[PDB]
């Protein structure tokens, strides 16, 4: 439930697998990265929208950050747009409307993920 | 014989033209604002925004005013944050404003770009991740102000009877209040007391505006507002959108500019759907609903045609609807709202449509 | 009629009509700028039978319209006879090359 | 747990790799270069190439060069037209290289942007519009100088068999064949008899490019040959593509990168179509057609797919097609060509794939 590379990569590319209940954009694992990796020539967020999502398989709730790997354009592929628990800008860090790509040398967003911090 | 000519003006009069602001967000860095005539759905013009624009029309309807990002060589180099001043008839780029590079990046809610009701003020959100509110001075073409008494809060509501005055939302669940001088600077501040629990009824951010208060409604379907028809903001809420049947099947507000306020009768339009639970706050519109603020009580309910967001025109007695491509016109001269087109293909990925200013 | 793809004038337009981007046949959408240069057709005018030389001048300085997309390719030829090939850039000598919309300019009889 | 990484590597290796040239045209600011894995369809990464960019790999696969033009202000401020050299392996940015601000603008015909066999030399076609062919040393990261010689010409054929030979197509429907120096300057050059009629028979640009020799296809279905196995290039042609039942049904060539030759049999791919007339030049392929081109006779035809553009790569034996956003891929190491899958949505505005390159020398 927790190792998305050992998954079925059709389970981890949909938005409704179980980490990735509040990703507003492409998943970085359709776009030549995996579910931890920037896709090659893009650059990790170094800050994210963050949140709990419950993990149906083991039942138990864990913490995710919702980095952006950032400095090329679009990605396009596997769009999602969950919001389990997002809040408005006012609640920032859980606000997914935003790029949070913002602060990088270059802001370009190229693709969203979801990293398992911990329980 | 023929000759191709440039220097044209946009060919249907300001009273007739809408922005529907297109992130393009499959393609984000060619974002762009597109002019349509809503009461024949005509495509009239463009104004190009590069990554992630933001846009809005002077009050006094001359200017279209973008705000965007630029770097040397877009993906790599130097960035600039810029608003541009833009000839609202002729489509053309007038002055570059520069910007600190902390700009707002995200999706286009009204309240991250603003003016104040006079109009000589630009007032923008900005993220860096620490938010503030920053002020450009229209005419002298200059950042001069950083609101950093704003740190915490979230977009820009102006207030309509005042000249230079807006508020912001802010952590505790109040509202800033910001009152700025003739030169741009902050002139006072106050701050009001708790109107919404963070927590427990989160509201979105969109005014359902009047010329004196403000009202917002919340992710559980409870309404509040902020009264400045005084110095000091006053407070209230919650009341309930929702009666007994509307709980049992879960109506509650999605979409993202979603709420609006017909200010000559006090009409509040929202967007509704039902099975609402924790996730649904952006879910389209299954229906619109007509609430008369005065009396706190629903008395219409249309199709929402899966509509996220919308804007008002009071002159004309107008609503717009968009579903992120396809823009609806309704007459609300009447309680119940009359569909009068769709036009279809307004934009690939748009969250914000709003009309020309004509009330000066 | 003017703004669909088999519109008489528009033998060879590879391109967004500018008609259907807020300008005319042979005005540019306000803030676009008409291309200097342009590839030329030949078209045939169904009404009055004659044959039309047509400019096939750009508006430019904008980003792409996106409407009345056509690629009709009557008499057209590759760049080897430069001036009627339209699988380039007509924008490509204004002072900003960026590519808005496409022109059917009528010059005369052939 | 967890920690978000990059600097990483393409995942399939060199091989394994395509290159869809995505022109955007809808959005063409943002044209990319979508690379896939062939073998599985896979999505690999991507590399952005802003206005209308134009892509090669190194013929030694070691980097991706692009050819693109910015603005200051992206649709106002000061161009720079640019070649830039990406690292094939991290798909990232290491070198840019100024070109004079009249770099052709224009659909991703493979002549456009070429390179010499040796590698040493970008070879890149110029439109200001008058044209002349553009020559950048890669090792300097330098702009040489126009060869002002080719104006009134169009594209680049290198030669295969030289290291620092080129030809282009002119407008008196001869070949221009142009020989670098070794600082990228022409040392010599030399112009063909007339291969076609312009007005009459005019060619596609798109060669059939074996390593001595080059043929081409024409608007009504004829076939022209460059051999440049000697001293000076020697034209000939036509032939016809078409029998008696083909020319009654008004088979014609069309497409963009309408051609592709498999060096080792000598089979020429065509893309063709039904009821050919003034304008269908550009028409998707109802077949594709395999030629013989030592016998000058059709050897196969199978369905086209609504191809527009394809690539040949001759170390797999494998023919590419592409109809604007799905590619197919087809193996070609018999007359026949069989299908062994499509990549769908590869693209939204392709109109040129090619492979990364394996061996060649
Ligand atoms: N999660 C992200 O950072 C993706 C995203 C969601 N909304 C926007 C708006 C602008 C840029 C990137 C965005
Ligand atoms: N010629 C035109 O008006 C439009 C067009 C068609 N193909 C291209 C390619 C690049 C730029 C503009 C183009």
């Amino acid at each position: 439930s927790l190792n998305p590379d050992l998954a079925n990569e059709d389970e981890v590319n949909s938005c409704d697998y179980w980490r990735h209940c509040a990703v507003d954009g492409f998943l970085c694992s359709c776009c030549g990265g995996t579910t931890t990796t920037c896709p090659p020539g893009s650059t990790p967020s170094p800050i994210s929208w963050i949140g709990t999502c419950h993990n149906p398989h083991d039942g138990k709730d864990y913490l995710i950050s919702y980095h952006d790997c950032c400095g090329k354009t679009a990605c396009g592929r596997c769009q999602c747009n969950t919001q389990t628990r997002e809040r408005p800008g006012y609640e920032f860090f859980l606000h997914n409307d935003v790029n949070w790509c913002m602060a990088n040398e270059n802001s370009t967003f190229h693709c969203t993920t979801s990293v398992l911090v911990g329980l | 014989r023929e000759v191709l000519t440039g220097g044209h003006s946009v060919s249907a009069p300001q009273e007739n033209r809408i922005y529907v602001m297109d992130s393009v967000f499959m393609h984000l860095t060619e974002s762009r604002v597109h002019v349509y005539d809503y009461t024949n759905g005509k495509f009239l013009g463009m104004v190009p925004t590069a990554f992630n624009g933001h846009v809005q029309v002077s009050n006094d309807g001359k200017k279209i005013y973008t705000m965007t990002t630029y770097h040397e060589r877009i993906t790599r180099g130097k960035r600039s944050d810029v608003v541009e001043v833009w000839d609202a008839d002729k489509l053309t780029f007038e002055k570059e404003i520069s910007l600190p590079p902390k700009r707002v990046q995200g999706l286009n809610y009204d309240g991250l770009f603003r003016q104040t009701t006079d109009g000589k003020f630009i007032v923008l959100q900005n993220a860096s991740p620490a938010t503030s509110i920053g002020i450009v001075d229209v005419a002298k073409g200059d950042y001069v102000e950083d609101v950093t008494a704003a740190a915490g809060c979230w977009s820009v509501i102006p207030q309509p009877n005042r000249p230079r005055s807006f508020m912001t939302i802010c952590g505790d669940g109040g509202l800033l209040t910001i009152n700025l001088g003739e030169d741009g600077k902050v002139a006072s501040q106050s701050r009001s007391k708790q109107m919404f629990s963070v927590k427990d009824d989160p509201i979105f951010i969109a005014p359902a505006l009047d010329k004196d208060k403000a009202h917002f409604v919340s992710y559980y379907g409870n309404v509040y507002s902020a009264d400045f028809s005084g110095d000091e903001v006053k407070v209230d809420g919650p009341w309930s959108l929702l009666n007994d049947e509307d709980k049992a099947k879960n109506w509650v507000p999605g979409g993202y500019n979603l709420v609006g306020l017909h200010r000559a009768s006090g009409r509040m339009y929202v967007f509704m759907h039902p099975d609402g639970k924790e996730g649904t706050h952006k879910f389209p519109a299954a229906e619109i609903w007509v609430m008369d603020t005065k009396t706190k009580q629903r008395v219409a309910r249309i199709p929402g045609r899966d509509a996220l967001s919308m804007t008002i025109d009071q002159q004309r007695n107008l609503m717009l609807t968009l579903d992120g491509g396809n823009v609806n016109v309704y007459d609300i001269s009447q309680p119940e709202p009359k569909l009068l087109r769709t036009i279809e293909g307004a934009a690939e990925a748009s969250l914000q449509v709003q009309f020309h200013p004509v009330g000066g």
